[PDB]
RNA sequence: AGGAGUGGAGCCUGCGGCUUAAUUUGACUCAACACGGGAAACCUCACCCGGCCCGGACACGGACAGGAUUGACAGAUUGAUAGCUCUUUCUCGAUUCCGUGGGUGGUGGUGCAUGGCCGUUCUUAGUUGGUGGAGCGAUUUGUCUGGUUAAUUCCGAUAACGAACGAGACUCUGGCAUGCUAACUAGUUACGCGACCGGUCGGCGUAACUUCUUAGAGGGACAAGUGGCGUUCAGCCACCCGAGAUUGAGCAAUAACAGGUCUGUGAUGCCCUUAGAUGUCCGGGGCUGCACGCGCGCUACACUGACUGGCUCAGCGUGUCCUACGCCGGCAGGCGCGGGUAACCCGUUGAACCCCAUUCGUGAUGGGGAUCGGGGAUUGCAAUUAUUCCCCAUGAACGAGGAAUUCCCAGUAAGUGCGGGUCAUAAGCUUGCGUUGAUUAAGUCCCUGCCCUUUGUACACACCGCCCG
């Protein structure tokens, strides 16, 4: 007795939504940036992308051996079926989450907001992004909240090409007086056949090939190869 | 890692502390 | 909380370094502690006590508590259960 | 809404305080100077607590605290 | 210019009011009022009347194994088979119990302390640097007199030149392909076997394949062709060919609002409370009560109809509760076997309006169904302040709606049903789907509102201003 496929394709996304939330509250201060699930029939693999790979497994690997045992009890895996691996994000500057969490640990450590935000925009642009926007909202000056917005470069807002040419992250930081919201948007470059950026070009960009210069003949010559 | 006089002046140039934020920004510049 | 229940909860967390529970105080049996008749409330309120002393660290998400033993927890449950020093949790034995 | 503080009830309920009986083991066994003992409390024929658990000598019934068995 | 209306009636549902122990609460012009997925019997539940529990971690001090504590039959008591409490005397073995501290949980308060999300300005056509020119620099040009466009869309003009976001492009969807790739979980044609009078067969089995069904790839539409108009540019009008000469949606700028949400959250700062509780559970009530006002609606006012029979056609969706088949029932509804985790079964989804015959005959009438009385059956622990459904009976207002006012341009309006969400039991709501299918328009700035240029200003918290008596 098995399940309907309508319910099966749904239950595979509810499982992946809670695992990401659990790992977010667990490895955020260690550079957590995403998870990937590979359902091999013998062994279910879970890949965790992060910046600080040493703070994920820990000394002697005493931390990822705790995760692989606390995950199977929660989700009813048989023993030994599920294995968790830790890997490194290829480029940290173009991941919105890794920059929306980097800026949170600077506002939580006594940096000025104006200098904390420019230090993030500079690193985003120097890594090869096409544009960036960082917004900070909350009570920064007194009992009245207000928003500071820092932009740099190009930034698209409308259409379908926004679903793959931009990366968005929203995070909360809890200060002594309240909560500040941090929003980070990164617009990626093209990079044809590349790991970063979409391979598809922008739908409005037309690339015209420059012709190869040639000399039109003046007199007729036959080449009898 | 202290306070930023630029941000202080930009946010308090029209409040009660304008005369002080101008002085601090001038100290930082010169 | 019967002493048998308290012992059963403590010596199950010792084999691993982890514990999982659901925030459900009316669930009559904890799934990992079936056939011993240990309610889910008792596990919650025992891990509440072990956390306040500093021997474990918790994490909560989506109605679930995830507890981990700390270095001060193995040192404290080894004397409570009179276990031989040649016993180590399953987390500490690999690699 | 707004809080209205009505605390009036038929005075206040009192929680049952147990009575501290000293050396209740004494009255179960009668010991003479010759060594032999007599069991002054009638005993319950059960399995959960037989051979050691005495019943309640009330004015009309015998009652085991653990078994909740009552003989009238 | 018109179409259907709403505003009048009956009722269903939300808001005030008025009652009440409580009738919990948020939101009040567009930008509240079938909204909070908010159709609340119990739960939900906050509100009211009562009654159990601690699920008060942890640190320190006390008492205590010559027992800290734990639970309990019966009589009484109690709404209660609540050891809750009184009487009474057995178990339970440091887990508790007492004081101090500081912790916890709140659908408790503040949305004028916040995050996030949403709504609005605004679905409009707007917005902004850089370098250069002018200037007292506060600023200005670019970003424009004019044609054009759905569009700061383009053309052009030009002390500006190059760009960017928004618009457009983009994604999904509808219409076309007898061309391609495929099909026993889709069919068609042919041939047999069979039934009946060459015909019909959704009777049964084989081989031809993809027209029909399904879904992948690639094509196809670009103001491209013709004729006019246009500083012969940008474009506009008509027509041929053609499936199609504007299909419908998603997304969506800078800058703002003391807009809604602390009642969605283990989002969150302060304040309040915390053991006769604002925690939590149990029992019973209320959220619905009814003199009266205000908004969404559903049924009607009939003959372009109602009743009674007969004939005949969908699409989008759901399903481990959706259900075929057989028997008893008037029915609502009951019993036994079966299928389906689904193009496999309900189901070839025999839907309703529509259509064809009959009776009725302008009348408060056989229109219309409110209201109420007897029965019967289901869901549930519980249906009494009727849960829903059925069967006899009852038969009100209503004869087209004042001042006002809403939505709408072609598979559109309106009519007509079906599916989903809610759902143990449930749609007069919403969200989608098909079916039948039009009248009038292809214009304007008169009303409403927004935008722009010139002009005046003693305004700048910006006319709800300032100001003289
Ligand atoms: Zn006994």
């Amino acid at each position: 007795v098995q399940i309907s496929k309508k319910r099966k394709f749904v239950a595979d996304g509810i499982f992946k939504a809670e695992l990401n939330e659990f790992l977010t509250r667990e490895l955020a201060e260690d550079g957590y940036s995403g998870v990937e699930v590979r359902v091999t029939p013998t062994r279910t693999e879970i890949i965790i992308l992060a910046t600080r790979t040493q703070n994920v497994l820990g000394e002697k690997g005493r931390r990822i051996r705790e995760l692989t045992a606390v995950v199977q009890k929660r989700f009813g895996f048989p023993e030994g079926s599920v294995e968790l691996y830790a890997e490194k994000v290829a480029t940290r500057g173009l991941c919105a989450i890794a920059q929306a969490e980097s800026l949170r640990y600077k506002l939580l450590g006594g940096l000025a907001v104006r200098r904390a935000c420019y230090g993030v925009l500079r690193f985003i642009m120097e890594s090869g992004a096409k544009g960036c926007e960082v917004v900070v909202s909350g009570k920064l000056r007194g009992q009245r909240a207000k928003s500071m917005k820092f932009v740099d470069g190009l930034m698209i807002h409308s259409g379908d090409p926004v679903n793959y040419y931009v990366d968005t992250a929203v995070r909360h930081v809890l200060l002594r007086q309240g909560v500040l919201g941090i929003k980070v948007k990164i617009m990626l470059p093209w990079d044809p056949t590349g790991k970063i950026g979409p391979k598809k070009p922008l739908p409005d960009h037309v690339s015209i090939v420059e012709p190869k210069d040639e000399i039109l003949p003046t007199t007729p010559i036959s080449e009898q190869k | 890692l202290g306070t930023d006089p630029y941000e202080d002046f930009q946010e308090n140039w029209n409040t009660k502390h304008s005369s002080g934020v101008t002085r601090e920004l001038m100290r930082e510049l010169n | 909380m019967p002493k048998k229940n308290r012992i059963a909860i403590y010596e199950l967390l010792f084999k691993e370094g982890v514990m999982v529970a659901k925030k459900d105080v009316h669930m009559p049996k904890h799934p990992e502690l079936a056939d011993k008749n240990v309610p889910n409330l008792h596990v919650m309120k025992a891990m509440q006590s072990l956390k306040s002393r500093g021997y474990v660290k918790e994490q909560f998400a989506w109605r679930h508590f995830y507890w981990y033993l700390t270095n001060e927890g193995i040192q404290y449950l080894r004397d409570y259960l009179h276990l031989p020093p040649e016993i180590v949790p399953a987390t500490l034995r690999r690699s | 809404k707004k809080r209205k503080k009505k605390s009036c009830t038929t005075p206040k309920k009192n929680k049952h305080k147990r009575k501290k009986v000293k050396l209740a083991v004494l009255k179960y066994y009668k010991v003479d100077e010759n060594g032999k003992i007599s069991r002054l409390r009638r005993e319950c024929p059960s399995d959960e607590c037989g051979a050691g658990v005495f019943m309640a000598s009330h004015f009309d019934r015998h009652y085991c605290g653990k078994c909740c068995l009552t003989y009238c």
